[PDB]
């Protein structure tokens, strides 16, 4: 019982027009659009039942387009896309309506540009462990950095000897801007893998830092030298040493 | 602002308690929610409280007060999983969106039993001459100040090493300006005396 979301991210200049796709809870008859700013208030946009778009808030521009045609998703399409549509759209679906449990998607993550000429992929290093924190904890801590990436839409993982782990690791929550003076500010991104200090020190031992990069596509046009900066991974490697 | 929540954020041992409270503004809305929001997912309902009195759904307790129009949420035996924004939400009485509260963001953090407070300085596998510093194995209530527009410097970061029963906090700093270094990166936080600073 999960509501679905395509796509997690979109990044898209002004003028144009978005579509947010909504996959809600089969046998469920309330649809809902919400969209949460700066990573905490959350507004009620619009809803949709019998066919029909239904309630409105201040918030929705009726310039929107709602619909969930038959056999289809549950869309909302923005246009002409602005600056300040930049946010976390989320859609929500219920059975019994008002007073029935909200089912919300995995947000879709909107990021409106002035234009995409800036869109830049990460650059990503890796820091092996420290001797003395070998030496002191009999433990080694990774170290990875994604810098110089724009906008700030990126997954972070970790991968040792080609399978993914989870346990010792702590990724930033959020990227950080590198000059919080600009709006159009790159970000960094920062990240930890802490191993026994006895895996770090096997020489048949693997380790991959890797960063999920959300770009431009085959269908956006690139007319500058440096490459396209595409939707793409950019990773750092080492094995470990004695 | 039609529904309002108190604290703003809020730290919490392992195994702790944490009260958060809400309230509105706005007599119609007396139907309320609780809901959860992992980082990078959707709010999650907890448990709706439509009645006066308490509601229990595991750890969470939930308590309404129409009269005064007080709703709180009370969990137990915090975990690591709690870790995530609690959000308010009300309705009013005749289907509508939710209102939501701004949030409260709970932080469920490790009790460090051995700290051994250390900064340390790594260095790029594929080139010596950039490196980081590395605050790490602090206690969890050590504050890590941001700070200059050229020393960047990350939020305590939590990790797990689930085998080992282990968790340890870590900060990560670094700069190309030319008086940076390790043993003064992290100088705008209060570090303990101790801290290994080592070379």
């Amino acid at each position: 019982p999960k509501v679905l979301q395509i796509p997690s991210h979109q990044i898209i200049d002004m003028g144009q027009m978005v579509t947010l796709n909504c996959d809600p809870v089969s046998n469920h008859l309330y649809f809902y659009w919400y969209k949460q700013i700066l990573g905490q208030q959350m507004e009620f946009l619009v809803n949709f039942y019998n066919g029909k778009v239904m309630e409105k808030s201040k918030l929705f521009k009726d310039q929107f387009s709602v619909e969930r045609p038959d056999g289809s998703y549950f869309t909302l399409k923005i246009q002409p896309t602005a600056l300040e549509d930049s946010a976390v759209y989320f859609c929500a679906s219920s059975f019994w309506g008002a007073y029935a449990e909200q089912f919300f998607g995995p947000g879709t993550r909107l990021t409106v540009l002035e234009d995409l000429r800036n869109v830049t992929p990460p650059k990503v290093s890796l820091f092996e462990p420290s001797k003395a924190e070998i030496s002191h904890t009999q433990k080694a801590t990774l170290v990875c950095l994604a810098t110089g990436f724009y906008p700030d839409h990126v997954e972070l993982s970790w991968w040792v000897n080609g399978k993914e782990v989870h346990s010792g690791v702590c990724t930033d929550p959020q990227p950080l801007k590198e000059q919080p003076a600009l709006n159009d500010s790159r970000y960094s991104l920062s990240s930890r893998l802490r191993v026994s200090a006895t895996f770090w020190q096997n020489p048949r031992n693997h380790f991959r830092c890797q960063v999920q990069f959300y770009g431009l596509s085959e269908n956006d046009e690139w007319t500058q030298d440096r490459a396209k900066p595409v939707t793409q991974i950019v990773s750092a490697e080492a094995w470990g040493r004695a | 602002q039609k529904v309002q929540q108190s604290p703003e954020s809020l730290s919490v041992p392992e195994g702790g308690m944490a009260s958060l409270n809400c309230t509105s503004s706005d007599r119609n809305f007396q139907y309320f929610w609780w809901y959860r929001q992992h980082s990078g997912e959707g709010p999650k309902a907890l448990m709706s409280i439509f009645s006066d009195g308490d509601k229990k759904e595991g750890r969470f307790t939930a308590h309404l007060n129409k009269a005064s129009l007080h709703v709180s949420l009370h969990i137990r035996d915090s975990q690591p999983s709690d870790s995530a924004l609690y959000f308010c939400a009300a309705s009013e009485q005749n289907a509508q969106g939710l209102t939501f509260g701004l949030g409260t963001r709970v932080s469920v953090f490790p009790y460090i039993q051995n700290p051994d407070p250390a900064v340390y300085q790594l260095r790029d596998s594929k080139s010596s001459d950039k490196s980081v510093c590395l605050f790490t194995d602090f206690d969890s209530q050590t504050n890590v100040s941001q700070s200059d527009s050229d020393v960047y410097i990350t939020d305590k970061c939590v990790l797990d090493m689930r085998s080992m029963d282990f968790k340890s906090n870590s900060a990560v700093a670094w700069s190309n300006k030319s008086d940076f270094a390790c043993a003064n990166a992290f100088n705008n936080s209060i570090i303990p005396e101790d801290t290994f600073f080592p070379s």
